[PDB]
């Protein structure tokens, strides 16, 4: 690939100037070793003081890997990089991916290092390996090839990727392959042992064309909007009915026809919260009619590719996290729950970071983009710790919730 | 002639769309002109500048100043205009090391690099933009016009390009001599090691041999400064460090400017003097821009100042960093949202100290503040030492566990141990998860007329207890909180409370232990006195018994 694809920023925008956040000594050391080798291989080069730009960089460890890995936070550059229609007017996100029995994630970002980056655009990829205690100037590099995590990379490399895959896709017409950033998502409906073989045969095909040996197995069979469920009890306290009416009143913002009149009637008076209230026939029917309404899907819910996806997360305790993905309030496109997060029974922030990554992965598979997160955490705690548990080559956007939402109860 | 390598030129450009400067030269007196000709004639001999013809259309004004005792004129080129039009650079000197991060180097040599500076050539394509004009005598001849061949002092790019040029020159030497440290400060280059004075002097000579490759001579600084090095406001001694002398002035009239300089000194001193506090002295500056305004000190600010004079009475020092020892951070609560901390490796030998002030907010609690302090110290420690310290915290392990298991937000603090140093951080109340059997149930409500600001707050209970209080100059949100306050005041040690106020629930579910609202504070004091409180929420105007009853009582 001698010819470079001309790339520009957006009109009236300069390159990114993001501060490098402080790094521990062991991450600095890992980055120095990694970048020295990248420099010997020509993938990056030292830059001078006439380059004022900067993108942050840190070091991680991929899922189940003891080797340090470099991750550049290109979020600023990506929003400043021109919108891309490299080959066509766009690739329709495959709606069949989310339907496959199994979906495997392959890291193919290593492919990007074979394509040179446009000489004029390289200065915008600048990044700094920081020193400790400002005791020396940071090490300043810029990329010479397509960098992992940059928006432009999959777009510029798409012509080459499609050709690499065509022979494989030619014989497996029922396997859906979709690329997001540095990852291929390969889904099928066939026996997990047979799917793993097809994935395995997809990998050795990549080797002959010029990897990583890592994978990720998903099952989008089961991603939906979880129903709103109401208690089934033989005796109801005043408190139980108050909780029910509150939950039903919340649901009535979502569902038409929810009624609470007959259930409220039961609470006629000023009763002790623990008093048992027998249900009347009127209230039983109303509850039954509400239950029926809640079985159907929410009316008029549709994905709009022009609007952002929003993901809210609630801490439920005991390692459980509920979340909803939506574009407009009360029009949930998907909801879910997580339990016993892996290797973090004692660390809230690790669990939240892992939930964010799992939710982003579901979002990529369903819609082909990442949601904007509303995180139940204080900014300073999140920004101090999230990079410690991040294992993905993309990074979504997030904002912080400081007032406890009453709706946490309704998703309990 | 010994061939010498050229210093790599940095390419420089003007900002997009902008042209060079075209500022008119001022008229000068005959004496200043004579002086400038002599100076520039010498600079021209040394290669710094060159004469140019009349085709160059650019110009930056030059001036002639002098010192009082220095019996000479000084040349000054005002590059303010050119700097506005010059590209941004990577300014790789913004941050300076913190002494507590430094490691001992018994042997330190100081070299003068004021002359190596002029060996850094200016990008040839950019020199045209640096033209200046010496007006002629009686302006009867064309003015002598020059341009720069070296980094001009006062030009935007000189600091970044000089520092970067030296760094690249030093890199192979530093890389191949890992047992030495180098830092450049103005035109001082400081070279330290932990070698014997003999082996150290040899490294210096080797460094000089190395720098000669680029034709750089580097003798020792004039009047070798004995310890301590006065560097960036610190005092660096061979085995200790401290800030430069902190002296609090005596005054009976304090102005808005006097209080700013006192907070500055206090803040600067807080990195080594433990237990500094600046809240009561900062509160006297909440909102003002005139600096002579004489603001009297409250009896709280006086006490704070005097508390600082006691701490400042005797000099204190920090130690340097030993990588082979653990890094320990200890935090104390001081009060009124103030926190102090010490970071050390050996007990009583602080590397540095610090403080943390509570964030502005209507409600908060001590656990959230302690968590925030931990995060700040964590980030500061990674900056200075590249690692997180072990924390010693005045909070019981069981208190922390209860807090993070029950709190609605994700929260985390890194490896820490309890230190029994009062006052201890505690949870002051905890609400029930389930309604309390046998406890009276208060249905509370409040309402206020938007126009008249008149309102009511009260409750009804399952035992027929009732209260409605009329209120003036109030709001719906305030009456809703007042109603809860009345239920807490009038109930026993265990109580169920039913509200329809999403606002009131959001405040209490955030678990504040202190508020800028006196009403919330009063509610906090009541909760602290209870044995059990269950707070339940219902939606308004739905016919929920009890809630419907009190709603009509408080709505006129
Ligand atoms: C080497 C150096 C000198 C200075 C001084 C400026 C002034 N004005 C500043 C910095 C940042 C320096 O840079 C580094 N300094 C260190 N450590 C220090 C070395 C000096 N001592 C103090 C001292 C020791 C011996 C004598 S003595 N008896 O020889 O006169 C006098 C003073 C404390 C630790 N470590 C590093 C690591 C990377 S850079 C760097
Ligand atoms: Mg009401």
């Amino acid at each position: 690939p001698i010819e470079t694809v001309p790339v520009k920023l957006k009109p009236g925008m300069d390159g990114p100037k993001v501060k490098q956040w402080p790094l521990t000594e062991e991450k600095i050391k890992a980055l120095v070793e990694i970048c020295t080798e990248m420099e010997k291989e020509g993938k990056i080069s030292k830059i001078g003081p006439e380059n004022p730009y900067n993108t942050p960089v840190f070091a991680i460890k991929k899922k189940d890997s003891t080797k340090w890995r470099k991750l550049v936070d290109f979020r600023e550059l990506n929003k400043r990089t021109q919108d891309f229609w490299e080959v066509q007017l766009g690739i329709p996100h495959p709606a069949g991916l989310k339907k496959k029995k199994s979906v495997t994630v392959l890291d193919v970002g290593d492919a990007y290092f074979s394509v040179p980056l446009d000489e004029d655009f390289r200065k915008y990829t600048a990044f700094t390996i920081p020193s400790i205690n400002n005791e020396t100037p940071g090490i300043r590099y810029q990329y010479n090839v397509l960098p992992q995590g940059w928006k432009g990379s999959p777009a510029i490399f798409q012509s080459s990727m499609t050709k690499i895959l065509e022979p494989f896709k030619k014989q497996n017409p029922d396997i859906v392959i979709y690329q997001y950033m540095d990852d291929l998502y390969v889904g099928s409906d066939l026996e997990i042992g047979q799917h793993r073989t097809k994935i395995e045969e997809l990998r050795q095909h990549l080797l002959r064309w010029g990897f990583l040996w890592m994978g990720y197995e998903l099952h989008p069979d089961k991603w939906t909007v979880q129903p709103i469920v109401l208690p089934e009890k033989d005796s109801w306290t005043v408190n139980d009915i108050q909780k029910l009416v509150g939950k039903l009143n919340w649901a009535s913002q979502i569902y038409p026809g929810i009624k609470v009149r007959q259930l409220s009637k039961l609470l006629r008076g000023t009763k002790a919260l623990t008093e048992v209230i027998p249900l009347t026939e009127e209230a039983e029917l109303e509850l039954a009619e509400n239950r029926e309404i809640l079985k159907e899907p929410v009316h008029g819910v549709y994905y709009d590719p022009s609007k952002d996806l929003i993901a809210e997360i609630q801490k439920q305790g005991q390692g459980q996290w509920t979340y909803q993905i939506y574009q407009e309030p009360f029009k949930n496109l998907k909801t879910g729950k997580y339990a016993r997060m892996r290797g973090a029974h004692t660390n809230d922030v690790k669990q939240l970071t892992e939930a964010v990554q799992k939710i982003t992965t579901e979002s990529i598979v369903i819609w082909g983009k990442t949601p904007k997160f509303k995180l139940p955490i204080q900014k300073e705690t999140w920004e101090t710790w999230w990079t410690e548990y991040w294992q993905a080559t993309w990074i979504p956007e997030w904002e912080f919730v400081n007032t406890p939402p009453l709706v946490k109860l309704w998703y309990q | 002639m010994v061939p010498i390598s050229p210093i790599e030129t940095v390419p420089v450009k003007l900002k997009p769309g902008m042209d060079g400067p075209k500022v008119k030269q001022w008229p000068l007196t005959e004496e200043k002109i004579k002086a400038l000709v002599e100076i520039c004639t010498e600079m021209e001999k040394e290669g710094k500048i060159s004469k140019i013809g009349p085709e160059n259309p650019y110009n930056t004004p030059v001036f002639a100043i002098k010192k009082k005792d220095s019996t000479k004129w000084r040349k000054l080129v005002d590059f303010r205009e050119l700097n506005k039009r010059t590209q941004d650079f990577w300014e790789v000197q913004l941050g300076i090391p913190h002494p507590a991060g430094l490691k001992k180097n018994k042997s330190v040599t100081v070299l003068d690099v004021g002359d190596a500076y002029f060996s850094v050539p200016l990008d040839e394509d950019f020199r045209k933009y640096t033209a200046f004009t010496i007006p002629s005598i009686n302006n009867e001849t064309p003015g002598i016009r020059y341009q720069y061949n070296v980094l001009p002092q006062g030009w935007k790019g000189s600091p970044a390009i000089f520092q970067s040029s030296m760094t690249k020159i030093l890199e192979p030497f530093a890389a191949q001599n890992p047992d030495i440290v180098i830092c450049q400060y103005m035109d001082d280059l400081y070279v330290g090691s932990d070698l014997e004075i003999g082996q150290h002097r040899t490294k210096i000579e080797e460094l000089r041999q190395h720098l000669l490759r680029w034709g750089l001579t580097t003798p020792d600084k004039k009047h070798q400064k004995e310890p301590p090095f006065l560097w960036m406001g610190y005092e660096l001694h061979p085995d200790k460090w401290t800030v430069q002398p902190i002296v609090l002035p005596e005054k009976d009239s304090w102005t808005v400017n006097d209080i700013q300089k006192l907070v500055g000194k206090l803040n600067w001193a807080s990195q080594i003097y433990p237990g500094i506090k600046v809240r009561q002295l900062s509160k006297l500056l909440r909102g003002t821009k005139a600096l002579t305004e004489v603001i009297p000190l409250t009896e709280e600010a006086e006490l704070e100042l005097a508390e600082n004079r006691e701490i400042l009475k005797e000099p204190v020092h920090g130690v340097y960093y030993d990588p082979s020892k653990d890094l320990i951070a200890e935090i104390q609560k001081q009060g009124q949202g103030q926190w102090t901390y010490q970071i050390y490796q050996e007990p009583f030998k602080n590397l540095k100290t610090g403080k943390y002030a509570r964030m502005r907010g209507a409600h908060t609690n001590d656990v959230k503040q302690l968590t925030e302090a931990v995060q700040k110290i964590t980030t500061e420690s990674i900056v200075i030492w590249g690692k997180t310290p072990k924390f010693k915290l005045p909070i019981q392990k069981e208190t922390w566990e209860t807090w993070w298991t029950e709190y609605w937000q994700a929260t985390w603090i890194p490896e820490w141990e309890f230190v029994n140093t009062p006052p201890l951080v505690k949870l002051w109340y905890q609400l029930e998860k389930e309604p309390i059997v046998g406890a009276e149930t208060f249905y509370v409500d409040g309402a206020a007329n938007r126009e008249t600001k008149l309102g009511k707050a009260g409750y009804v209970t399952n035992k027929g207890r009732q209260k409605v209080v009329p209120l003036t100059n109030t709001t719906n949100q305030k009456t809703e909180l007042q109603a809860i306050y009345l239920a807490l005041q009038d109930s026993g040690l265990e109580v169920n409370i039913v509200t329809d106020s999403q606002y009131a629930l959001g405040i209490i579910q955030a678990q504040p232990d202190k508020s800028e609202s006196e009403l919330v504070n009063q509610i906090i004091e009541q909760l602290i006195k209870k044995e059990k409180v269950y707070l339940a929420w219902v939606p308004a105007h739905k016919g929920i018994g009890g809630n419907e009853q009190v709603d009509k009582l408080v709505s006129a």
